[PDB]
C-alpha cells in the first residue's frame, strides 16, 4: 500500500493498546548420510573390472 | 588403510559381497 507519515517536529505518535503474536521459522539442520563403495557401484562385482 | 598401524576408529573395508562360483547357461527346453 502507500502511506504518508506527515512529519512534523510539534508532534510524536506512541500507540495506546499493544498486541502479542506467534509467528513460525523453519530452518534445515542436515541432510541425508550416504557411503559408497567403490567396485560394487562402478563395477559391479567383476574381478577383471576390479 | 595402508599402514601398519591403524588408529583407533571405526573404518570401513570391504563388502559381505560373495564372488561367483561358477557359470550357469539357459536356454529354452
Ligand atoms: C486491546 O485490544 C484488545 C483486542 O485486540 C482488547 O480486547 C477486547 O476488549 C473488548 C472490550 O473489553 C472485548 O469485548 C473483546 O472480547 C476483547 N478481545 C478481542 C479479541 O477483541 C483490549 O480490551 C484492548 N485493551 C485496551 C486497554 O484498549
Ligand atoms: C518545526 O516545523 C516547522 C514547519 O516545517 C518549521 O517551521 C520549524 O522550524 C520546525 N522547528 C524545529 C525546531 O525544527
Amino acid at each position: 500500500a502507500e502511506n504518508s507519515v506527515a512529519y512534523s517536529n510539534n508532534s510524536i505518535a506512541i500507540p495506546t493498546n499493544f498486541t502479542i503474536s506467534v509467528t513460525t521459522e523453519i530452518l534445515p539442520v542436515s541432510m541425508t548420510k550416504t557411503s559408497v563403495d567403490c567396485t560394487m557401484y562402478i563395477c559391479g562385482d567383476s574381478t577383471e573390472c576390479s | 588403510l595402508k599402514s601398519f598401524t591403524v588408529e583407533k576408529g571405526i573404518y570401513q573395508t570391504s563388502n559381505f559381497r560373495v564372488q561367483p562360483t561358477e557359470s550357469i547357461v539357459r536356454f529354452p527346453n
